[PDB]
């Protein structure tokens, strides 16, 4: 889980050295940027219905061939299925908000995607189109303020990067 | 390798539920008493050299059969890894209060510390009377009352600070 | 030279990671301290001639026996250099405090001391009473700010630990 | 490595003399502009996937030889190579621009490179095409002029570092 | 590390004799067989990644509370980790397959495997459902019998593989 | 470059030994199955420009989503490099018919294609439509003998197994 | 035991491979060569009794030396134990022609024979004597196949290398 | 390393061309040709401890310096190692006799061996005349030519076999 406050603490660790004045400059960072942070995991805790049904729909439109038989969204049961893993990538990235670094998207999201999505068969271009889409709706300040903004759109390049 | 904020979202992910409200407004106390953490952490690496000098010496006096011979603290090489032990343990205490979570110091000093000792003959009783020094020692420290050496700061209650040092002391204690 | 920003990148660097919003959130916390800091630098740069002379002159009232012949500080020569190196000292405080972190007294004054002082016969007590009557005459206002105080002090029990 | 801070102590080193009025000074002037440097390589950073592929197969269009049969890009595994190691030089070139220094670069990355690139048959004229390619992406996303990505930031002038990123590619060019 | 001829031989050696006619009359029986045997190894290895994914997918599909937080199937690791487990067990059966004898399956995979599954908190009943699907997918592909995929070659009797492939499958089964 | 012989003198190379019984009755099998593999290669060889043209049409007819702006295939010169790259594919596997092992494939195209086709936005499953098609096209006795076919579909399978 | 299948298994598993065509070719040279060296095998087990007392008597006549007093042999218990370690080579000869390679050879016989032999002072030219003798007596085709021949003679060879 | 299989694929690959008629002709000389080349290398490993044996003990016979004290075979130390790179050049000979190409000698034996004997000390005048008495004693063995040492063998020519293997020993000559 990687963080502001974890690698600082490891990095003195691996050295045996107390925590230094460069080790507390680090979290002072954290201080000073957790007030627009905190302020975009609360906007994506309370629209999530709404936003995930939003991306999910543009997935499918991009790529309509997916509902043809044979593709990975065949069926009823296959399609509810996109929706929900949708849901758990923006639920990990409200994760990434709070905690404050790429720790819980590497580790529950990116961690073995590679083999996953090959082994089930499920193109990663489809997951690509569905946050692109989200990005580039996202609106100032209507949504949130510019800071959030800022972060949001880190945290989605991120997602983006790991599939591209 | 859990802070106090990563700790919020294992909780949530147990039940697989976005971050609440309530698990929100603590974290912002957490920032908001972020400074007053900062100064503790500082006060404790200015004086760690003393602080484990005086756990391991005044554990020495009130049962001097450590330096008698057959003791555990009998040599010099004894007495040397006595002194980085208590070191150690100390510098996981500064970890977890600087992170605000126990877990970096369960699970990289206390996993399996018991057995160590149990092999090696390390009497526990002894063990547990250098961390209760210490564990007084650190205190007095952070809510600066230390009697020969005090460091000036803008006034403030630290009684959550100084609760949280206990905490983890007491989980050292009763790890061994 | 271990800084905040060597800190993270190495961190970064081992992992074969792009600087992510935790390294971004490390250099921003050097922003916010480095007012403080380089007010304390710039007071010690131009007042090194008299912290250094006075510093000095307490070591040798708290242990007069340095005097004596056979020993350390015996003849005039000798008695320099006391002051010389109490001046190195002091000057690389003044690379910690601008650098901002332990890097510059690790790898110039820290790192080979405890055998270089054995074999020339220099007791470390001497060096430690030295520092210990400069972090005594420190006051606030006058001196520095609140914060730079803070800062200054920082560097100065970092040395006497390693010495100690 | 060194960085924008310490590259001014060791010059100050050399001379044996504090740092003076003048060299803080310019210090200051960085740390103001500190805010811009953070959003100067956010942009580099986000869109580094598409900068690599941009170069790489801007080169080979351009050289069509190097895919031909005998060529260095020819098979799967050279192609792949191509890209890795293309994409590390970009990752040293945001580390020099975020430290401030070039410092970091010229050590672990660009020394030694040449003479390995020889060893391996490495043309130098495909080489710097692809970096060089690289600059002029890094450049206009810098700038905020990439014709299909925008991003939101307030409005301001980056000439500063968009020279900085220029030189810190030309240096890489200029080694081997 | 045994093959069929191995095993001959490490029998008889247990009583000093020489292989006797007797005993080599089913070896001579294994050798005329043996295009049978490649019959079946090549069918088996050549959809190894239909025949995982049928298993793993089918075996979530029964017990769904392995995708669900707490379960040993939830996140995109442990997902990869279960696809890989798979294909190693049905890597070694495909060796036994081969070789005649159930030696290498049984002193390099299987053992010790009881033991890491339990430290792990790997669930042992769906370990055992995960395997009998593929056990039902191999004897299909053997016997040329899967509905979508048919594999032309001559007429047969598969009866004395098809039974060999289901043994070694029980022995994963049995040992977990 | 996987073989019969390679491995067999890498076996004994490794060990120290001089070639035993054992290793020339693994080249023994090279040449029982000899005439079956080479009798493939040379049906292959002549039919290369007719097996891949039909190929090429198979792959998109299945996908014509890669026809639209903005996707692999979108210009006339990435149409062209889509029938160019199923012949690279359709040229090792004639190669690895001669050598008898995956050598020239694995080496060669399967190399690191995961990560070439990851940075140019590369479907893999619009490869494996063209050679599934090739695969379950191939009929006996008016294209191979039965034995030769057996070899033909083996490699098929092979460097389907890889992109999937 | 090194053999045909056992060495091409063992470089697949290295590797972490499926079996290839690589693989499945080298065990086709074990199923054409079964034929000659099951008569070889087959032929000696039957006739092992003469084979042992034949190659015993040549060892003892070329070396009469062996039988005068403080030498290995100067008594009926050490001459009968001669005869039973000529049995176990040739026990051993007739495992390496049914497992088709040098496993039983190396495993059970030439693995420490050499410390063996030098504390028990056995001199190796008395087994290389009984060996060369059975070596070039057997003549074909009264005796067994063309090709069985050539396969024993190659376990012959192999053992009498093994001791010089 | 490349036999005879793969020497054909790589030199057709550099013109980007399938496997010619003409080259493919070649090939099936080759395969025709095996069980005369399986026939050959049986006779060299069967007698490769006696071959090495001449090769040493007429070197030395020649040039009777070798053994006096300076010499570089002079203890049994240095007599061993003669030995064992005597068997070592004839080990990698048979492998390149039964792959049918030299590939395998080049890569793992003759690369820098030169280099290795010059700073050893090594006279490179003995070392040939020691390989000269090998390719003469592995060249009688295989037309079955040797005075003591008779194997049964169905009739025929195999000059074509003597000829390579007397070119394969002429590399390791020209190397050293
Ligand atoms: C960056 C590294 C660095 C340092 C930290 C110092 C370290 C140092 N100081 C001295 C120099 C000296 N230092 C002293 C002074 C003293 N006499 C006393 O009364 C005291 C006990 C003691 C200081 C408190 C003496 C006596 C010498 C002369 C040689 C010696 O060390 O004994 C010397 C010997 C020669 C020299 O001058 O270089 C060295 C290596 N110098 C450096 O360049
Ligand atoms: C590595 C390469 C390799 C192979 C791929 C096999 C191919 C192979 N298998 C058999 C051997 C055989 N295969 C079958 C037919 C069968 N009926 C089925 O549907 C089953 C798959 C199978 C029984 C398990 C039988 C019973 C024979 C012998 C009789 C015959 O079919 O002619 C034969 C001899 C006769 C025949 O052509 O069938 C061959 C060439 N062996 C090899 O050397
Ligand atoms: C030995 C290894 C080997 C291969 C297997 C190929 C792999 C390969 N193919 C292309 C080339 C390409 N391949 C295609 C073709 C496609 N258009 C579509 O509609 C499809 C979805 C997609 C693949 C089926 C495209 C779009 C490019 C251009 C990409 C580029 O030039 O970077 C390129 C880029 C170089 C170039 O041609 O300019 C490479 C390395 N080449 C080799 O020599
Ligand atoms: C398993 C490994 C393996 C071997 C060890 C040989 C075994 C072997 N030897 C020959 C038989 C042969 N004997 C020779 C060679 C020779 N010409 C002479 O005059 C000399 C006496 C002799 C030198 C050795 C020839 C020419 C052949 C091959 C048949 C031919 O090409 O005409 C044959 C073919 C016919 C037969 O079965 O007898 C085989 C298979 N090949 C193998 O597959
Ligand atoms: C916490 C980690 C986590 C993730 C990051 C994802 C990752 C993930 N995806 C799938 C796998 C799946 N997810 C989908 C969804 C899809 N079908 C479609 O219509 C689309 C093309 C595609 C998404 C875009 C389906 C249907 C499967 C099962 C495979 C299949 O039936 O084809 C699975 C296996 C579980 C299952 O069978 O659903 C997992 C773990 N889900 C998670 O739990
Ligand atoms: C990177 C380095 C770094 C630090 C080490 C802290 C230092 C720090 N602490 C506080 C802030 C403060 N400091 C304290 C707390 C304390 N006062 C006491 O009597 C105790 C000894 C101590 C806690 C253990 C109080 C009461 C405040 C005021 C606000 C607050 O409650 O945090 C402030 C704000 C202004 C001030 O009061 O000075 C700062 C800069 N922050 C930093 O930037
Ligand atoms: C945590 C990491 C981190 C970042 C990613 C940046 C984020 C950031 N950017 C700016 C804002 C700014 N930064 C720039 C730079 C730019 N203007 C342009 O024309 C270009 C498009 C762009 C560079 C790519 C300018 C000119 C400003 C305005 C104020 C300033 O000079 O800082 C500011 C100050 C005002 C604001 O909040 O908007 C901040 C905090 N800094 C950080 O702390
Ligand atoms: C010697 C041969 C050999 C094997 C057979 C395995 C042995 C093995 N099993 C596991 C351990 C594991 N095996 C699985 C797979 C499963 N997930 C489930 O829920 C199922 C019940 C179960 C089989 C279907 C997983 C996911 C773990 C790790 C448990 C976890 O991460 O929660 C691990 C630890 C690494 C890992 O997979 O995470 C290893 C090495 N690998 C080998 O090299
Ligand atoms: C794995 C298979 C296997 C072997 C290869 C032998 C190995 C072996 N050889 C001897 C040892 C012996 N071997 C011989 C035989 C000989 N008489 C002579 O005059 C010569 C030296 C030689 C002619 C060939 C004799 C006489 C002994 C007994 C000597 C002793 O025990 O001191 C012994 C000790 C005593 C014994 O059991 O014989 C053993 C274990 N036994 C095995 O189980
Ligand atoms: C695969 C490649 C390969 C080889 C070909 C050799 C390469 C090689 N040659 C020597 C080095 C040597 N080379 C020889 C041999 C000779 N000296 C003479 O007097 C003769 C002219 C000549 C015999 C033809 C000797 C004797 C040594 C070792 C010198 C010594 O023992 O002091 C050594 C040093 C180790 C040693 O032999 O002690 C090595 C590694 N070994 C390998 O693994
Ligand atoms: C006679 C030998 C000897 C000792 C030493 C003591 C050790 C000791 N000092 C303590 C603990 C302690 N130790 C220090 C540090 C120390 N005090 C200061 O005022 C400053 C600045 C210090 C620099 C050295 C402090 C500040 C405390 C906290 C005050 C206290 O509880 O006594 C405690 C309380 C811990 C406990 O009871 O569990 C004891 C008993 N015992 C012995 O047998
Ligand atoms: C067919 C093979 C092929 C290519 C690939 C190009 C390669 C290429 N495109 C460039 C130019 C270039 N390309 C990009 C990236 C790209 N453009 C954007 O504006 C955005 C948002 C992008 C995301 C994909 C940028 C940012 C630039 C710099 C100028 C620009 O903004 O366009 C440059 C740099 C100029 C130079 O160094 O000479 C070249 C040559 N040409 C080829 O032969
Ligand atoms: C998607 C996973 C899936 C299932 C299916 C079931 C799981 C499942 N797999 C089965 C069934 C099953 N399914 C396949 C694969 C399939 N069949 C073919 O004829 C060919 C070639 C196929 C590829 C298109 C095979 C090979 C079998 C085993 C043969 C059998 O039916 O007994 C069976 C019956 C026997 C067994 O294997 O245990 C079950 C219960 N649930 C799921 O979620
Ligand atoms: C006193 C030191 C000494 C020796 C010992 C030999 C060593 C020796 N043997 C040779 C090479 C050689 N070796 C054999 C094998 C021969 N046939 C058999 O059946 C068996 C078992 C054989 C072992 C003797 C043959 C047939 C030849 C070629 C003919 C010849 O001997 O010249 C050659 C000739 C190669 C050359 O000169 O380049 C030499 C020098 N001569 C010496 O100067």
């Amino acid at each position: 889980m990687k963080s502001v406050i974890t690698t600082t603490i490891s990095a003195a660790d691996a050295a045996g050295r107390f925590p230094s004045s460069s080790d507390l400059e680090s979290v002072q960072g954290n201080i000073q940027r957790a007030a627009s942070r905190l302020e975009a995991a609360e906007k994506l805790a309370g629209n999530h219905e709404a936003v995930v049904k939003e991306a999910g729909d543009a997935c499918f439109a991009k790529y309509p061939y997916l509902k043809n038989p044979g593709e990975a969204g065949d069926s009823q049961e296959k399609i509810n299925k996109c929706y929900r893993d949708i849901d758990h990538y923006m639920r990990l990235i409200n994760y990434s908000l709070v905690v404050g670094g790429t720790g819980p998207l590497d580790e529950w999201c990116i961690a073995g995607a590679r083999e996953v999505y090959r082994a089930l068969n499920l193109p990663g271009s489809s997951y690509i189109a569905a946050f692109v889409f989200t990005r580039d709706r996202l609106c100032v300040p209507r949504d949130m303020s510019a800071q959030a903004a800022v972060e949001f759109s880190g945290a989605l390049d991120y997602v983006i990067n790991s599939l591209c | 390798m859990l802070d106090a904020f990563s700790r919020v979202v294992v909780n949530s992910d147990s039940k697989a539920a976005y971050v609440s409200g309530s698990d929100l407004q603590a974290l912002k106390t957490f920032i908001a008493d972020g400074n007053k953490r900062l100064d503790a952490v500082n006060s404790i690496v200015s004086n760690a050299s003393c602080i484990v000098s005086d756990a391991v010496s005044g554990m020495i006096c009130e049962n001097p059969g450590l330096i008698a011979p057959g003791g555990n603290c009998y040599t010099n090489r004894r007495m040397a890894a006595c002194l980085r032990d208590g070191e150690i343990i100390l510098r996981y205490t500064s970890y977890a209060l600087l992170a605000g979570d126990s877990s970096v110091l369960e699970d990289r000093c206390l996993n399996g510390l018991k057995e160590t000792y149990i092999a090696l003959g390390v009497p526990t009783n002894s063990t547990v009377r250098a961390v209760s020094i210490m564990k007084s020692s650190a205190v007095a420290f952070i809510s600066n009352t230390a009697s020969q050496r005090k460091m000036a700061t803008a006034d403030g209650d630290c009684s959550a600070l100084s609760s949280e040092v206990a905490s983890y002391c007491d989980k050292v204690s009763a790890a061994i």
